[PDB]
């Protein structure tokens, strides 16, 4: 419970750039855009483009429990790509519904809950139950093929499971 | 008939 | 209306601290989906940050506690163990798959919208994965190990003369404060419970020192603080601050861990009470850099800083909750506030203006006309 | 067997327009246009089109059997509507799928064969096994509150029923 | 590659002749949806048609035998049974509900088709409703109650000196001829059964009158005619018909009941042999107006028509059928094509050249250079 | 510890 001073604490302070002088900061280094704000777009078809996004993923798992894959298309992995195929195609509405149906054939996004088989699922209930939160241990002796952080992302969607009940 | 009812 | 630049990597979410432990990043992602469902997302720039690099990590850090970071794992744990010692990588700060891609996320969200500030092109930059603030230039604190907010800062100054850091985080931000503790380019305000809590430090003499003297503002806090005493303390010693600091950029630290029913915190802040000081900051109208910080009660850390990103946008949102993939996290209730508890306020009027005042003092030894 | 001559069975012919004259015909009120062939659309985009039209119509009955209601979406019905709608838009893609999603909503298209209740396809069995194809009496009788017309379509669509076995 | 216009309305397959009744309009919305499915629909001007009233239907007909029509109901059936007798509607010919709706929208794909040749805005004009060629001025016959064909000619008239009526039907087609009987302007030709068959009349003396005479040409045929013998004496015909009569209209009648395997026709032909018919006419590169007409084994109908109408647009369609609503109609097979059954043939090639050869002498009597 | 694991 000290704050202490020297040069092995305090930062070397940077000093202000001249006028003349640049920060030397190449910006696609540090990021890459995902959404502009100011879109020649309105909240009506975005929201109507959001819907058909679901559909076309509805239809799409229909392809190889109507309720349950209308559900399962409107969760939220499917908007973010919604949201990205529109930003990726410049928000063309008609050039990104293309891109939903490259060939005359739907696309599916599957999150790591809907995405893993039944019986992978029930591994996880019993690691669980088994190694409590311990979600390295549950890999390596239980779902070793899978990688840790979609382990967790799974155990996240999970915790929200109808069937599931902890709490009473 | 016409022809074939 | 201000433009607001968001920043988040999908990946953030997922990385893990250890069974047992508060801090959950999990958080984050579960701010980020509200966003999209109360439809903010849509109206803010949304930019993925790439990976910061050791190179721009050791624009503060040691060469080789960076170089620790880099290399250490689970694997080679057993091995370090020496340099885990010297570096505070244990306890309460665990070693965890992912660790340093975790930090490369939340220090380059902060850099890059740093940048951003300084490019001029946006009015306010949100990065809720960063504000890590305990972090020291040779050692790991407080579940901090990189200290993103100081990065963030050096990067400022290369355009803002002042830039003032204000931090609602309920532990006092050491971290940011140590790394500038000499300076008078950077002045740290901070608002936290203080007397057997973490970390110790941040009492009302803690005023700096060198030309750093009268440029390090706390404010020590008891348990069971309202957002009525919050407010009626904050707004008149940030409006001093600005009236003597007179900074060209704002760092807003906005920890949640500060809220009502925390895990580890013990005030009695409302979501609408820990915004008011994010409102009360925007309207200052400087280049603003929001980041998050603490909060371990994480359905309340999802709405409150789904709220305060609102509160960036200036729009409404309604107290009901939109369905999303984690909808059933939030209570039989589905709301996005929450109201204080009976809790008591043990920071009594007579208390609050002792301090205030002599901050007051203090401030006022600044340079004026 | 005879073919007639005389006033009462040929037909006075029509005696050609001069070069001046106008023949005077309304073609609004002859005809009205519902696909036109030159097109700024390709194909593929029609075909895309088409799919999303069908997408919409699933999720659509989702919302108030997987395989069975894309399969009801899929109908000819749902597809003509598909390509009247980009017609009456003006072949504009983007503002077409606005129109299958007025606000937010999707649309239904059911024929006669989807939309009948279980108990009047119930009916019309028995009155079917009763009356054979005498569609009059089976509506007097049986199915009164429907339109003739609309039995007779039902009827047809029902013709291909899986359930239906009169072959051997 | 000529452009085609296609009339259809949906209400049309709905009108229903009555039980045990063969001809059955349900047979063109099979086309239809089939159209739709092999992707031909795309591919031309679709209209639909409105309403063809009484006014343009008398241009032709009776004031009162419409009259009558437009009237008549099977609820004053039995008031009206006077004028039912006078006008031919019973046995074959029955009365039903809509009859006079199913009229209009024949009659109106057809004379709206006419004006668009007229007013040179397409060069191929379908209307398979259409085609009903028994019909006479003041009673209706065999399954025809509005000779659609006449009143479709008699506007043609209007720009085209001569019109050239072909009809494939395999019964007689006596309505169009009849009413043109006395006129140079359209000559009337149909290859037809005869003997012990409907209508009774088109025998090979059958040549028209005053005005008329060596305009109405006729081929008399007994069953089992194959592709081969059709071909080989159709293309002979109308080559010299269209260097003796010059026409500039066509209207070409589609029959379907010369197929093979129909109900009511006893005929051998596939429908490629009838198809070569209709790209032949097409060919001569005249506006064109295709109309249907009989067929009662509607699955091959539909078939027929469907692959007439891919000649009218001279693009490819495989024998795969496409799924439908009424897919599951055709057969174990579901192929387009039907071939010819093993049924003899009784036109010999000695019966054929001797009709042959009296028609290019009545043709040769008409004037040329 | 640092906080409170
Ligand atoms: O899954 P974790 O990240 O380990 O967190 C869980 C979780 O807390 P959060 O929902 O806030 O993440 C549990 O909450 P529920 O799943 O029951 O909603 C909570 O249980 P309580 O809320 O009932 O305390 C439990 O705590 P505990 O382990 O004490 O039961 C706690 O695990 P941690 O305590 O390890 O964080
Ligand atoms: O439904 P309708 O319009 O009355 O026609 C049917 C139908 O013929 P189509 O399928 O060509 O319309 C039957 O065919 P299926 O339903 O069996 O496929 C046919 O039966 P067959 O093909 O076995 O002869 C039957 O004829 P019938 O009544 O002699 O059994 C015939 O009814 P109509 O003879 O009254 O036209
Ligand atoms: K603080
Ligand atoms: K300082
Ligand atoms: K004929
Ligand atoms: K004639
Ligand atoms: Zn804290
Ligand atoms: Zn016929």
């Amino acid at each position: 419970g000290e704050i202490r001073v020297g040069n092995r604490y305090q930062a070397d302070i940077t000093d202000l750039l001249k006028e003349g002088e640049e920060d030397g900061r190449d910006q696609s280094r540090l990021e890459t855009q995902v959404w502009e704000a100011h879109n020649p777009l309105t909240d009506k078809q975005i929201d109507q483009f959001l819907v058909v996004a679901r559909s076309v993923g509805t239809f799409a798992r229909a392809l190889d429990s109507l309720h349950m894959s209308a559900a399962a298309a409107s969760r939220d992995i499917t908007l973010f790509h919604a949201m990205d195929t529109l930003h990726k195609n410049i928000y063309d509405i008609s050039k990104a519904i293309s891109a939903l149906v490259p060939q005359g054939g739907p696309v599916l996004c599957r999150d790591e809950m809907e995405e893993w088989s039944a019986s992978e699922a029930n591994l996880f209930e019993e690691a669980l139950e088994k190694y409590g939160k311990d979600f390295t241990d549950i890999q390596q002796d239980f779902l070793p093929w899978k990688s840790l952080t979609s382990i967790i992302e799974y155990y996240y969607m999970w915790k929200t499971t109808d069937r599931y009940v902890q709490q009473k | 008939g016409a022809x074939r009812h | 209306r201000r433009k607001v630049c968001y920043y988040y990597d999908g990946d953030v979410g997922n990385y893990y601290y250890g069974q047992g432990h508060p801090m959950k990043p999990h958080r984050i992602r579960m701010t980020h989906n509200l966003l999209l469902n109360y439809g903010l997302y849509r109206k803010m720039e949304i930019y993925r940050p790439h990976k910061a690099n050791a190179e721009e990590m050791t624009k503060y850090h040691s060469d080789d506690y960076i170089k620790f970071l880099r290399s250490i794992r689970p694997d080679n744990m057993s091995e370090y163990s020496k340099q885990m010692q010297r570096f505070n990588v244990g306890e309460d700060c665990p070693v965890f798959d992912g660790l340093f891609e975790f930090c490369q996320l939340s220090t380059g969200g902060s850099v890059a919208s740093a940048v951003k500030l300084n490019k001029q092109q946006t009015d306010i930059a949100v990065n809720w994965a960063g504000g890590l603030h305990h972090a020291k230039k040779s050692e790991a604190s407080g579940f901090c190990y990189v200290n993103d907010i100081v990065l963030a800062i050096l990067e400022l100054l290369k355009y803002h003369q002042r830039v003032l850091y204000i931090d609602i985080d309920i532990h006092h931000g050491d971290g940011v404060e140590e790394a500038f503790y000499t300076t008078d380019r950077v002045m740290t305000v901070s608002f936290h419970k203080y007397g057997e809590y973490f970390p110790g430090t941040g009492d009302l003499r803690d005023i700096g020192a060198g030309k750093g003297k009268y440029y390090a503002v706390n404010y020590p806090l008891r348990d069971g603080i309202d957002d009525e005493s919050y407010e009626a303390i904050f707004k008149p010693v940030m409006s001093k601050v600005m009236e003597m600091f007179q900074p060209s950029a704002v760092v807003l630290q906005c920890g949640s861990d500060s809220l009502s029913g925390d895990r580890l915190g013990c005030f009695n802040l409302t979501i609408k009470g820990h915004a008011k000081c994010v409102e009360f900051v925007k309207s200052f109208n400087l280049p603003m850099l929001m980041l998050g910080g603490g909060g371990y009660t994480i359905r309340n850390v999802a709405r409150c800083w789904t709220y305060e990103t609102a509160v960036a946008l200036d729009t409404e949102i309604p107290n009901e909750l939109p369905y999303n993939d984690y909808f059933e996290y939030f209570g039989p209730d589905f709301k996005l506030h929450i109201s204080p508890s009976n809790m008591t306020n043990q920071n009594t009027n007579e208390y609050l203006e002792k301090i205030k005042q002599r901050l007051f003092e203090n401030l006022r030894m600044l340079p004026h006309a």
